[PDB]
RNA sequence: GUCUCCGUAGUGUAGCGGUUAUCACGUUCGCCUAACACGCGAAAGGUCCUCGGUUCGAAACCGGGCGGAAACACCA
RNA sequence: AAUGAGUCCACUUUAAAUCCUUUAACGAGGAUCCAUUGGAGGGCAAGUCUGGUGCCAGCAGCCGCGGUAAUUCCAGCUCCAA
RNA sequence: GGUGACCACGGGUGACGGGGAAUCAGGGUUCGAUUCCGGAGAGGGAGCCUGAGAAACGGCUACCACAUCCAAGGAAGGCAGCA
């Protein structure tokens, strides 16, 4: 056997992302029926009866009370072809930092947009979370995207067909300028709460015929999500390169101690050798390897695994650090690095002294621009003028960045997943690019 | 081979185990500790025996090379050799095989057979699924 | 508190930074004992000075 | 529980007072004369003599014709003449108290090889012994503090493997030799 | 303030510029000053001195052997 | 503890077993038997540290299982059987016979003996009493008991006992001027002749014994074991003849032996 | 990870979408004494934690992140 | 000229290894294959050297040093102890 | 009646006892949780079955204090053993 991959379910605010993936887990057999039966009784007890499917992944007490997903949820199930891991993202404006963690450590993404009257027109707007969600997916090393029209029963008339045709073209007209291909991406009608066409064809949808996707590696056709989930392209896994592992999260389990959990993107992690953490400079040996409460002997790239370390406290290593093998080149702090970025949107101007927040490898810290080295054109890296003064919207520029906080990054020319990052301010994505040169400490 | 001599001392016969015991000291003047196989075949020639029953072990090289002292075991028959000899030496010469599993799994198998009572089908089937 | 703590590390900040000159590696062990035994015991100095110390600053 | 031994003892005693000009020079005289590494091994032999002096003094206060005085009296006299610091005819408990540390220091292997002429200097002797070149009887010894007995004193000689008795010269000679033949036809 | 028993004591900083190495709210390994709870030298009422700060030795910081965990 | 102890630490083992400190942590821990564990030799040490026939514990296990070791006329498969004092250890396959007797230093020594001198054994009667139906019984220093003894045998005497029958072949009376052997304490293993038996009511009797060289020593009555009629011992005495020599003369004995062998 | 409050000369900390200033200080500083002590005379001292957005221009209006203080949860 | 500390063959050791001892081939001229920790007023061995600071910073277990020519602070150099 | 200035009784101990360790003119002063012997205990108490031997806890019952699973009807605990 089974390939190792990752899928993130993303969409608009209150779009039922957790409800849809909760229904998917139940059909595929992730968890039994009585526990879901026990969640509906508890959900009906407080008051939100429509959020039972999402209670599987929204384990947090505040998430259920406040009815809003806040934290990432990792869950496991098995398809008919390989091994599949899914994560749950908040998808909210305030928790924009939280989806960035998950989507960075995510191979494939599933965008869902509600078809109901009012929910869609709120989704497509300047405040709409769907538009920057696709861009954040594009800039965080996600090459495979599935779009799903959710909740066709809410809209009137139920099963209008034309409404499904309209919404998919609306998103397609956005991925065209994003960079995605409507042919390569897959479109599918699903229902968050009604519960139709997840594992079996829906008897209520005669109008639906079947989606088709054409790619360089072949064709695929299907009707439900699982066809797309089994027809996606497995990515390259550079196992020969030195290991890197960004700190997703850290837990303290009674009896085994600290356990950092994160996704492997390069190299293979095993129990036995010693690893080094860059931002805190702690050197320790890996104790044990487990993912989804299952023991392992090796950790191939693309594995969201939880390894065990010894003689390390919880506060010593925090989320966002990068763990690498000490025998190979271990990551260090970077007092400065050279990165190229385009500008997405800004009402004002960029000058020397502006501090945006940079997000990479599950790390989110504000960084200054030491100096504007050079401005280049929108593409192909062609020199045009010298002596940068101010930066506006829709133009690229190289820059040296000196973050005050300790931090660790790797050049895009060596590590693809680590060089992919995002720059934000005003709760909008203002810059997207990659890092070309870094300075070691 | 040119200058390697074998000397024996503290020799005594004991038909208790149908063997003769001795401590041998080799003289490798400028050579590494001579391999046990060469001692076995030379000690056999000194005592006129086939070089498959001779048993030697405990070879410690003195400081500065030269003398190395070891323990010598000889037997009147290979039948008796299989009878009363530690299993590592028999495994060293290849006549005994220890193709087993590690002790940690054997303990787990035993504990897992403790959970299941009586039923031979499950008592022998306790270790099938949790491989 | 009087708040006079602003002068911590004053002199050590003011002191000019002169680097250590590179020097031959000093013999260590029996050889170091050899050197000092030869220096102070097997030697005859014709010059006077009333037995000046080993670190004379003349 | 474990089958260890943990039976150990210190072989030296540090001086009570530090920084005496008289004591520092006296020890430095001995260290330079006998080529010692540090002051611990001149303190070690001093501690060895003090233990002998303490044992000899106790026997002297013991009444004469006491079996313990007689038995242990010749016991320690026997080994003192065996190593060689005591004269064969100087077999009295009184003469032990007159012993010093110079004789206990010249019985060392580093000193004897120099005195035997095998080594050009006392300091050459230490490096020669440490470099696995000298042997006593048929055993090679690489410890300078190896005290020698009267019987073993004659046997001291070069080891057969060293480039001073048998053949097999050192690596630097071989590398010099191979470079010489490589520089010409 | 000692983490055990929560008692408040005054600890001397025994170097030229190691106070700058000290900031607010850090773990410091304080030790006796030298003579068993008695005041030492011209410092009145101080019987303790600081040894380590932020789990790095004050001597190492003074000599530059290792730097602050910045 | 809550019950019987079945371990013996190596350090806590009896000294005369002559065990070292590095092989292991435990000691043979002899099984229950005719002799107390402080003054017995387990068979494991006798065939490993005395005769060196076996190297390890499992090697002496194999030899005992093959049933050539025959103590006191009976084959014993127990690896830790308590041999004891003057017991005949007969190994018929090798043809050697051993009588277990203390040496001069209070330690059991290898005493090879002739086959026909192994057919009998000496024994010290400890308690004399009469059983039911008026049958007199007799228990020895071993846990061996016999019925119908000669009425002249009293306590702390010696009975000439032959193996394979268990009958009393003869007996030695406890009297002044009789050769004995000390079986416990400082004077353990000293051969000598009774000179005086002083008695203390309510306490242990003290006897005075003079050896061949004239040295006089005393011991308790419970450490006396008469092995001769007057002067002539009834058993082949071990090398040294059970004579005690001080530190002065074994030293010159080594020097004489070394000088002769040098 | 969620949220809540705080953050402005070095402290003590006013502030107005059009001004960050004063203040007890703290220091430098002339001021006298060998040195003090004591008192007398002016200064310097601010990215308003940081980055921006709004605005014609914000420290403050808003958003973010940083750190300190408060809690709430976090088990391969 | 001699050598180990290191790489490293085999042997040996061992239940199997490891280490040690043996023993191949490499392996030293800043033999840079680079000895450190504390001191130099007295107690207590070692400078009445040079440059800074100027009752400040600081040193100092105790006596005490420092308020502009510091044998005592911060450094360099040089000595001392293990 | 019995015990007490020859120190009873009571209290404290940062008290498990001893073999032993450190210091070392002699005499002493401290230290012995710690591999050997003896005792005690198994989260705190209490009570028992079996057995030659247990007031056992890698045996049971109950209460107290913690604490695990549960479909909330119940069920299962004792690392001052090795990790
Ligand atoms: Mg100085
Ligand atoms: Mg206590
Ligand atoms: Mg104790
Ligand atoms: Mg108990
Ligand atoms: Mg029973
Ligand atoms: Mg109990």
């Amino acid at each position: 056997e089974k390939t190792h991959i990752n899928i993130v379910v993303i969409g608009h605010v209150d779009s039922g992302k957790s409800t849809t993936t909760g229904h998917l887990i139940y059909k595929c057999g992730g968890i039994d029926k009585r526990t879901i039966e026990k969640f509906e009784k508890e959900a009906a007890e407080m008051g939100k009866g429509s959020f039972k499917y999402a209670w599987v992944l929204d384990k947090l007490k505040a998430e259920r009370e406040r009815g809003i997903t806040i934290d990432i949820s990792l869950w496991k199930f098995e398809t008919s072809k390989y091994y599949v891991t899914i994560i749950d993202a908040p998808g909210h404006r305030d928790f924009i930092k939280n989806m960035i963690t998950g989507t960075s450590q995510a191979d494939c993404a599933v965008l869902i947009v509600a078809a109901g009257v009012g929910e869609f027109e709120a989704g497509i707007s300047k405040n709409g979370q769907t538009r920057e969600h696709a861009l954040l997916a594009y800039t965080l090393g996600v090459k495979q995207l599935i779009v799903g029209v959710n909740k066709m029963d809410s809209t009137e008339p139920p099963y209008s067909q034309k409404r499904y045709e309209e919404i998919v073209k609306e998103v397609s007209t956005y991925i065209k300028k994003i960079g995605y291909n409507p042919d390569t991406v897959a479109f599918v009608p699903i229902s968050g709460w009604n519960g139709d066409n997840m594992l079996e064809p829906s008897a209520n949808m005669p109008w639906f015929k079947g989606w088709k996707v054409t790619r360089k590696d072949g064709n695929a056709s299907g009707t439900t999500l699982l066809e797309a989930l089994d027809c996606i392209l497995p990515p390259t896994r550079p196992t020969d390169k030195p290991l890197r592992l960004p700190l997703q999260d850290v837990y303290k389990i009674g009896g085994i101690g600290t356990v950092p959990v994160g996704r492997v993107e390069t190299g293979v992690l095993k129990p036995g050798m010693v690893v080094t953490f860059a931002p805190v400079n702690v050197t320790t040996e890996v104790k044990s390897v487990e993912m989804h409460h299952e023991a392992l002997s090796e950790a191939l790239p693309g594995d969201n695994v939880g390894f065990n370390v010894k003689n390390v406290s919880v506060k010593d290593v925090r989320r966002g650090n990068v763990a690498g093998d000490s025998k190979n080149d271990p990551p260090m702090e970077a007092a400065g690095f050279t990165a190229q970025v385009i500008i997405l949107n800004h009402p004002g101007q960029i000058s020397a002294g502006y501090a945006p927040v940079l997000d990479c490898h599950t790390a989110h810290i504000a960084c200054k621009f030491a100096e504007l080295k050079e401005k280049i054109d929108r593409r192909s890296g062609k020199k045009l003028e010298d002596g940068p003064k101010f930066l506006k919207s829709g133009d690229a520029a190289i820059v040296d960045m000196v973050p005050g906080k300790p931090m660790c990054v790797e050049s895009f020319s060596d590590y693809p997943p680590l060089g992919r990052f995002a720059v934000r301010d005003m709760r909008q994505t203002v810059a997207v690019g990659v890092i070309k040169a870094v300075d070691k400490k | 081979n040119d200058t390697v001599t074998i000397r024996t001392r503290k020799f005594m016969t004991n038909r208790l185990l149908q063997r003769k015991q001795m401590v041998i000291d080799v003289l490798h003047p400028g050579k590494a500790t001579v391999p046990k196989t060469e001692i076995r075949e030379k000690l056999a020639k000194m005592y006129k025996t086939t070089p498959d029953v001779i048993f030697v072990f405990g070879f410690r090289t003195h400081f500065g090379g030269g003398k190395t002292t070891g323990f010598g075991m000889i037997y009147d028959s290979l039948d008796y050799a299989k009878k009363n000899e530690p299993k590592h030496r028999l495994a060293r010469h290849g006549l005994y095989e220890k193709k087993k599993t590690s002790r940690k799994q054997r303990k787990e198998r035993k504990n897992r057979m403790k959970k299941v009572r009586g039923t031979a089908k499950a008592n022998v089937g306790a270790g099938k699924k949790p491989k | 508190v009087h708040g006079s703590l602003a002068r911590a590390g004053k002199v050590r900040g003011q002191t000019p930074k002169v680097a250590k000159q590179e020097k031959k590696k000093k013999k260590t062990g029996r050889a170091k004992r050899r050197m000092q035994y030869n220096r102070r015991f097997v030697n005859v100095v014709p010059t006077f000075g009333k037995k000046k110390g080993p670190n004379a600053n003349s | 529980p474990v089958a260890r031994s943990w039976v150990c003892r210190k072989t030296y005693v540090t001086p009570r007072r530090p920084f005496e000009k008289s004591r520092l020079d006296q020890e430095l005289k001995l260290i330079g004369e006998y080529g010692l590494r540090n002051k611990r091994e001149v303190w070690r032999v001093k501690f060895t003599l003090a233990k002998i002096r303490k044992a000899a003094r106790e026997l002297l206060t013991l009444d004469e014709k006491d079996p313990r005085r007689l038995f242990e009296g010749n016991a320690l006299l026997r080994r003192l003449v065996r190593i060689g610091v005591l004269d064969e005819g100087k077999m009295k408990l009184d003469y032990i108290l007159g012993l010093k540390i110079e004789d206990f220091l010249e019985r060392r292997l580093q000193t004897q090889v120099f005195k035997l002429g095998l080594a050009k200097s006392i300091h050459h002797a230490r490096v020669l012994i440490r470099q696995r070149h000298i042997r006593v009887r048929k055993q090679v010894v690489n410890i300078p503090s190896f005290i020698v007995r009267l019987d073993s004193q004659k046997h001291i000689d070069f080891s057969l493997r060293s480039p001073y008795g048998g053949g097999r010269p050192g690596r630097v000679k071989r590398k010099n030799a191979k470079k010489g033949q490589g520089g010409a036809g | 303030q000692l983490i055990k028993n929560g008692k408040k004591i005054t600890a001397f900083v025994p170097n030229d510029g190691c106070l700058n190495f000290i900031e607010e709210n850090d773990e410091v390994l304080v030790a006796g000053f030298g003579r068993k709870g008695h005041a030492v030298g011209d410092i009145p009422g101080v019987r303790f001195k600081v040894v380590k700060v932020a789990n790095v030795s004050l001597l190492a910081l003074y000599k530059g052997k290792k730097e602050r965990p910045r | 503890a809550r019950g019987p102890k079945k371990h013996l630490k190596r350090v806590a083992a009896p000294k005369h077993w002559m065990l070292d400190k590095l092989t292991g942590v435990f000691a043979p821990r002899p099984s229950t038997g005719p002799h107390k564990l402080r003054e017995c030799l387990p068979l494991i040490i006798f065939l490993r540290n005395r005769l060196k026939y076996a190297l390890t514990g499992d090697e002496v296990k194999k030899i005992c299982m093959q049933r050539f070791i025959k103590i006191d006329g009976k084959v014993r498969t127990d690896i830790t059987y308590p041999a004891g004092f003057m017991d005949v250890i007969s190994i018929d396959k090798t043809g050697e016979n051993f009588r277990l007797i203390y040496d001069t230093k209070g330690r059991f020594a290898v005493h090879r003996i002739t086959p026909e001198e192994a057919k009998y054994k000496l024994c010290k009667v400890r308690k004399i009493f009469v059983g039911t139906k008026g049958i007199p019984h007799l228990v020895t220093h071993d846990a061996r008991t016999i019925r119908y003894p000669d009425p002249l045998i009293k306590v702390n005497d010696t009975i000439q006992i032959d193996l394979e029958t268990g009958k009393i072949t003869d007996f030695i009376k406890f009297d002044t001027g009789n050769l004995c052997m000390v079986t416990g304490g400082a004077n353990l293993g000293r051969i000598g002749v009774i000179t005086n038996r002083e008695r203390h009511p309510g306490s242990f009797d003290v006897v005075h014994v003079k050896d061949a060289n004239g040295n006089s020593f005393a011991t308790r009555l419970s450490n006396i074991f008469v092995i001769g009629k007057g002067n002539k011992p009834w058993i082949s005495l071990p090398r040294g003849k059970g004579i005690r020599l001080t530190i002065a003369e074994e030293r010159d004995k080594r020097l004489a032996a070394k000088q002769s062998s040098g």
